[PDB]
Protein backbone atom coordinates (compact mmCIF):
# COMPACT_ATOMS: atom_id res chain seq x y z
CA UNK A 1 0.00 0.00 0.00
CA UNK A 2 1.14 3.66 0.13
CA UNK A 3 1.32 5.99 3.13
CA UNK A 4 1.82 9.42 3.76
CA UNK A 5 5.35 11.55 4.66
CA UNK A 6 4.51 11.82 8.29
CA UNK A 7 2.64 8.36 9.03
CA UNK A 8 6.19 6.41 9.19
CA UNK A 9 5.37 5.36 13.01
CA UNK A 10 2.03 4.28 12.25
CA UNK A 11 2.63 1.24 10.61
CA UNK A 12 4.34 -0.72 13.38
CA UNK A 13 3.44 -3.03 16.06
CA UNK A 14 2.00 -1.87 19.44
CA UNK A 15 1.11 1.58 18.97
CA UNK A 16 -1.77 3.71 18.47
CA UNK A 17 -2.78 6.23 14.97
CA UNK A 18 -5.38 6.58 12.28
CA UNK A 19 -4.06 3.97 10.11
CA UNK A 20 -3.88 1.31 12.31
CA UNK A 21 -7.02 1.57 14.12
CA UNK A 22 -8.72 2.18 11.14
CA UNK A 23 -7.03 1.01 7.90
CA UNK A 24 -3.83 -1.45 8.38
CA UNK A 25 -3.30 -2.90 12.14
CA UNK A 26 -0.81 -5.32 13.31
CA UNK A 27 -0.72 -7.99 16.03
CA UNK A 28 0.78 -7.06 19.17
CA UNK A 29 3.79 -10.36 18.81
CA UNK A 30 3.82 -9.94 15.04
CA UNK A 31 6.95 -11.42 13.29
CA UNK A 32 8.25 -10.26 9.97
CA UNK A 33 9.75 -7.55 7.90
CA UNK A 34 8.80 -3.45 7.43
CA UNK A 35 10.41 -1.56 4.58
CA UNK A 36 9.38 2.18 3.54
CA UNK A 37 10.44 4.26 1.21
CA UNK A 38 9.67 7.51 -1.01
CA UNK A 39 8.20 7.42 -4.59
CA UNK A 40 7.52 11.05 -4.86
CA UNK A 41 8.46 10.76 -8.61
CA UNK A 42 6.80 7.55 -8.94
CA UNK A 43 3.27 8.12 -7.66
CA UNK A 44 2.91 11.90 -7.68
CA UNK A 45 1.66 13.67 -11.00
CA UNK A 46 1.09 17.70 -11.91
CA UNK A 47 -2.24 18.91 -10.41
CA UNK A 48 -1.99 15.87 -7.63
CA UNK B 1 9.35 32.77 28.03
CA UNK B 2 7.79 29.26 27.93
CA UNK B 3 3.59 30.11 28.17
CA UNK B 4 2.01 28.39 31.33
CA UNK B 5 -1.64 27.84 31.66
CA UNK B 6 -3.84 26.07 34.51
CA UNK B 7 -7.32 23.78 33.20
CA UNK B 8 -9.70 22.45 35.17
CA UNK B 9 -13.77 21.35 35.29
CA UNK B 10 -14.09 20.13 31.68
CA UNK B 11 -14.30 17.62 29.55
CA UNK B 12 -10.98 16.25 27.47
CA UNK B 13 -11.83 13.88 24.41
CA UNK B 14 -8.32 13.44 22.81
CA UNK B 15 -9.88 12.18 19.58
CA UNK B 16 -11.55 15.43 18.72
CA UNK B 17 -7.83 16.92 17.72
CA UNK B 18 -7.64 14.15 15.22
CA UNK B 19 -10.22 15.79 13.10
CA UNK B 20 -7.56 18.05 11.46
CA UNK B 21 -4.79 17.03 13.70
CA UNK B 22 -1.05 17.87 12.03
CA UNK B 23 1.01 16.51 14.93
CA UNK B 24 4.67 15.13 13.12
CA UNK B 25 6.04 14.85 16.82
CA UNK B 26 4.54 12.90 19.27
CA UNK B 27 5.18 11.55 22.92
CA UNK B 28 4.16 9.81 25.99
CA UNK B 29 5.80 9.07 29.59
CA UNK B 30 3.79 7.56 32.26
CA UNK B 31 0.56 7.39 30.82
CA UNK B 32 -0.44 5.49 27.60
CA UNK B 33 -2.87 7.63 24.66
CA UNK B 34 -5.05 4.61 24.17
CA UNK B 35 -6.37 5.09 28.27
CA UNK B 36 -6.43 9.27 27.97
CA UNK B 37 -10.23 9.16 27.45
CA UNK B 38 -10.62 6.01 30.54
CA UNK B 39 -8.93 8.27 33.39
CA UNK B 40 -9.28 11.50 35.47
CA UNK B 41 -6.24 14.11 35.97
CA UNK B 42 -6.14 15.98 38.96
CA UNK B 43 -3.72 18.91 37.93
CA UNK B 44 -3.79 19.65 34.20
CA UNK B 45 -0.60 22.21 33.46
CA UNK B 46 -0.14 22.86 29.83
CA UNK B 47 3.08 24.64 28.35
CA UNK B 48 3.87 26.22 24.95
Amino acid sequence: FVIRGDEVRQIAPGQTGKIADYNYKLPDDFTGCVIAWNSNNLDSKVGG
Amino acid sequence: AWNRKRISNCVADYSVLYNSASFSTFKCYGVSPTKLNDLCFTNVYADS
